[PDB]
């Protein structure tokens, strides 16, 4: 995805459509983004509580 | 009077009878209780 980002962002021959077709892709690898670092934040939890927990709950 | 022994002995039955029904009436609230308070914890820990 990173490397499509990147082929097309530089592309001005995209034109108004590739553009926004490059945007909406953008936008979805931030929603992404967005998703992996809330899973990064969740893991960061799992870490700082230490605790193997046997719970349901801990993030194996 | 042996009228009277015989019909107070069957009401004083039917007292004791009606009292410990309504001991055991007024004496499952704690299970219900355990399993809302289960259910609580498991949907938070779900959503969390």
């Amino acid at each position: 995805i990173r490397r499509y980002t990147d082929q097309r962002s530089l592309d001005r021959s995209f034109g108004l459509v590739g553009q926004s077709f490059c945007a909406a892709l953008h936008q979805e690898l931030r929603e992404y983004y967005r998703l992996l670092s809330v899973l990064h934040s969740q893991l960061q939890l799992e870490d700082d509580q230490g605790v193997n927990l046997g719970l349901e709950s801990s993030l194996t | 009077i042996v009228n009277l022994q015989v019909e107070m002995i069957k009401q004083f039955h039917m007292q004791l009878n009606e009292m410990h029904s309504l001991l055991e009436r007024y004496s499952e609230g704690l299970v219900a209780e355990i399993e809302r308070l289960r259910e609580e914890n498991k949907r938070l820990r779900a959503h969390f």
